[PDB]
């Protein structure tokens, strides 16, 4: 059970750099949409 | 603990598929308006 995890938080960490980015996109694309919406 | 493992890679590559359609979305409305 401690062999699982200490190769599963670098498994992860391909998957968290994505996750990350998919956080600011979702705020910014919804910034734009505002913008556009009153246009 | 070795089922969690190989279903959080999966997920991760299955969910961003369908998230970098919505980052296709940003290109997209920055040139409409």
């Amino acid at each position: 059970e401690t062999h699982e995890s200490g190769i599963k938080p670098y498994f992860e960490q391909k998957i968290q750099e994505t996750e990350l980015k998919i956080r600011s996109k979702t705020e910014n694309v919804r910034r734009l949409e505002a913008q556009r919406n009153a246009l | 603990l070795s089922n969690v493992n190989s279903d959080i890679y999966f997920k991760l590559k299955k969910l961003e598929k369908e998230y970098e359609l919505l980052t296709l979305q940003e290109d997209y409305i920055k040139d409409e308006q």
